[PDB]
RNA sequence: GUGGGAGAGGGUGGUGGAAUUCCCGGAGUAGCGGUGAAAUGCGCAGAUACCGGGAGGAACGCCGAUGGCGAAGGCAGCCACCUGGUCCACCCGUGACGCUGAGGCGCGAAAGCGUGGGGAGCAAACCGGAUUAGAUACCCGGGUAGUCCACGCCCUAAACGAUGCGCGCUAGGUCUCUGGGUCUCCUGGGGGCCGAAGCUAACGCGUUAAGCGCGCCGCCUGGGGAGUACGGCCGCAAGGC
C-alpha cells in the first residue's frame, strides 16, 4: 500500500551521492537492511539508482548493513 | 543440571518436521526436541501438532535443567512453525523475544531442481 | 439440500412430559411407523425407572443423553490419494441424534428378552456412565484426538 | 568542432557480504532426511538442530521496473584503469565526402571438442530407492562428464519483433527513460499501450507501420521423400555450409 509517508519527504536536502552520511542513509534501509523500494523511497528513476550505489558502497565500508533479523513474528 | 535460567530458544520449520533447539545464552544448546524425538515418524513429523509437541518437549526438558525464559528465533518456512512459537508462549517458559532469521542467499549456488524456475 | 439450508423439522411435544426431545426419542424407538408400540415401550422404561430408582424417569433420560453425547468426530477428506480422518467439533443437533440413535441402537443389542426393559436398563446405565451407548460415544471421541495431527484440516 | 548527458556496452586487475559444502573446536542426543505414502541414504566412529573458527568454488539478494545498454549473440555486488557506441545544445568547420551491399573478413547463447587448471553447488550418463501392468520416465537418495578459469576450436538455435538496412511523407491520446528550454509546458532521442487515414485472408499493424513511396541486398515457388544422397568447401571430432 505504502500510505506511510516518503523517506524523500520525510527530511530535508541531502547528498545522494554521500556514502558516509550513515545517518540519511539508514533512512533508506527496510527493518531488515534491505534497499527500500521507489514506492516507500518517493525517489525518482534517476535518484533511487543512485542512492542504489551509495547505500552499497557504505555498506562495503562497513558503515550500513547487508542484512538485519525481522524482530517479532 | 547445570541451571542456566534464560537462554534461546530456536525453532527449525519445514515443510517437513519441525526442530526446536533450546541452549543457553550463547548458542550452546541445553536441550533438544523434534517431531522425531517424539512418537511421530514420517509424514506428520511436519504436521503441526508434530510441532507444538516438540517444542513442549523442549520447553519440560529444558525446564528441568533450571530454565525459565527464552528469545526465540525461528528459521525456515514451514507447516507448523507458529505453532511451535504458540507452544513455547504457553510452555511455561516466558517467551522474551522472537526474530526470524531464515537464511537467504544473496545467489549463491544453483538450487536443485526442485527448487528452480524462481522469478 | 444444494439449495437452502434445511428446516430443523419442528417436532410436537410429549403426551407425557410434554418434551421433544422424548418424542425424537421415541421416533427412534418406532419402526415400521408403530408409533403406539413405540411411546408404550417408552413410557413402560419410565415406570421401569421408578420400580427400580427413587428418581424420575424423566430426569433419568435427560442424563443419559447427555452422557452419550459425542463432541468430537472424525469425518473423512482426501488430500492426495489419501483420505485422512479429520477431528472436528459435533455440532448439538447431531450430537442429539447421535445420542439417541446411539441409546436405541446399544438397547437393543443388550440380552433382556422385553424391549422396555433393554431401554430402561440402556438409559439406566447411560445415566450411571456406563453400557454400550456410552460405549460408542467413547470411542468415537477417542477417534478425534488419535488423530490431532490432522486437526489442521478444519474447514 | 565546442560544451554537456544517461547507460547491467566491452576488456583487465582488485575487492565485499549472504548462502551451500567440507574441515577444526564447543555444547548436545536420537534421530535426521525424503514423500502422495514410503524406501534407498545418512547418524552412538555421535548425525540432524545450535554457537565459534577456518578452507574453497560458484553466484551476486534488496535496489530491479513498464527500467537501461549493445549490431546481434548478449550485458546488472562494489572499486579503479583501459576502451566502443550514443543523445542533446551551439549553431562553429568540410562541402554530396551519400545509401545499400554478391564474395571477403570479423563477432556470434547453450551443448560439444583439444591442452592445462579448477571443482562449493548442480547434474546427461550411470548406481540405487519408490511408482507401475511394465517404468530403460516422471518422485526420492547418490553421482561422472560438464557447468568455472585460460588458450585454441566448433557456429548452431523458437540466433524471434518468427517483421533486412536507409530516406522522405501521412491525426492524435496516454505512461515512461534520458537531454535542452522562456519548465502547470514546448522541443529532441529511446521504451510501451490505445488509436486518424490507410493496410490486412483474418488476427492484427498503425510516426518504434505490417501505411504511402524511392534505393540496394537476402529469400519463397504445393506436401512427403529430405535438410536426406552425392559432390565440394570447412572442422581434430561431433558435425557445419
Ligand atoms: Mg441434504
Ligand atoms: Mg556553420
Ligand atoms: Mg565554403
Ligand atoms: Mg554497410
Ligand atoms: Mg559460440
Ligand atoms: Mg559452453
Ligand atoms: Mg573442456
Ligand atoms: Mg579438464
Ligand atoms: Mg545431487
Ligand atoms: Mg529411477
Ligand atoms: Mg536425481
Ligand atoms: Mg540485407
Ligand atoms: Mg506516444
Ligand atoms: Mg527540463
Ligand atoms: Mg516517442
Ligand atoms: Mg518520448
Ligand atoms: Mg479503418
Ligand atoms: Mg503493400
Ligand atoms: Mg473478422
Ligand atoms: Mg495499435
Ligand atoms: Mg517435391
Ligand atoms: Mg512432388
Ligand atoms: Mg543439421
Ligand atoms: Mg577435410
Amino acid at each position: 500500500p505504502s500510505r506511510k509517508a516518503k523517506v524523500k519527504a520525510t527530511l530535508g536536502e541531502f547528498d545522494l551521492r554521500d556514502y558516509r552520511n550513515v545517518e540519511v542513509l539508514k533512512r533508506f534501509l527496510s527493518e531488515t537492511g534491505k534497499i527500500l523500494p521507489r514506492r516507500r523511497t518517493g525517489l525518482s528513476g534517476k535518484e533511487q539508482r543512485i542512492l542504489a550505489k551509495t547505500i552499497k558502497r557504505a555498506r562495503i565500508l562497513g558503515l550500513l548493513p547487508f542484512t538485519e533479523k525481522l524482530v517479532r513474528k | 543440571k547445570r541451571q542456566v535460567a534464560s537462554g534461546r530458544a530456536y525453532i527449525h520449520a519445514s515443510y517437513n518436521n519441525t526442530i526446536v533447539t533450546i541452549t543457553d545464552p550463547d548458542g550452546n544448546p541445553i536441550t533438544w526436541s523434534s517431531g522425531g524425538v517424539i512418537g511421530y515418524k514420517g509424514s506428520r513429523k511436519g504436521t503441526p501438532y508434530a510441532a507444538q509437541l516438540a517444542a513442549l518437549d523442549a520447553a519440560k526438558k529444558a525446564m528441568a535443567y533450571g530454565m525459565q525464559s527464552v528469545d526465540v528465533i525461528v528459521r525456515g518456512t514451514g507447516a507448523g512453525r507458529e505453532q511451535a512459537i504458540r507452544a513455547l508462549q504457553a510452555s511455561g517458559l516466558q517467551v522474551k523475544s522472537i526474530v526470524d532469521d531464515t537464511p537467504v542467499p544473496h545467489n549463491g549456488c544453483r538450487p536443485k531442481k526442485k527448487f528452480r524456475k524462481a522469478s | 439440500a444444494r439449495r437452502r439450508r434445511a428446516e430443523v423439522r419442528q417436532l410436537q411435544p410429549d403426551l407425557v412430559y410434554g418434551d421433544v426431545l422424548v418424542t425424537a426419542f421415541i421416533n427412534k424407538i418406532m419402526r415400521d411407523g408403530k408409533k403406539n408400540l413405540a411411546a408404550r415401550i417408552f413410557y413402560d422404561a419410565c415406570k421401569i425407572i421408578q420400580e427400580k430408582t427413587g428418581q424420575e424417569p424423566l430426569k433419568v433420560f435427560k442424563q443419559a443423553v447427555e452422557n452419550v453425547k459425542p463432541r468430537m468426530e472424525v469425518r473423512s477428506r482426501r488430500v492426495g490419494g489419501a483420505n485422512y480422518q479429520v477431528p472436528m467439533e459435533v455440532s448439538p443437533r447431531r450430537q442429539q441424534s447421535l445420542a439417541l440413535r446411539w441409546l436405541v441402537q446399544a438397547a437393543n443389542q443388550r440380552p433382556e428378552r422385553r424391549a422396555a426393559v433393554r431401554i430402561a436398563h440402556e438409559l439406566m446405565d447411560a445415566a450411571e456412565g456406563k453400557g454400550g451407548a456410552v460405549k460408542k460415544k467413547e470411542d468415537v471421541e477417542r477417534m478425534a484426538e488419535a488423530n490431532r495431527a490432522y486437526a489442521h484440516y478444519r474447514w
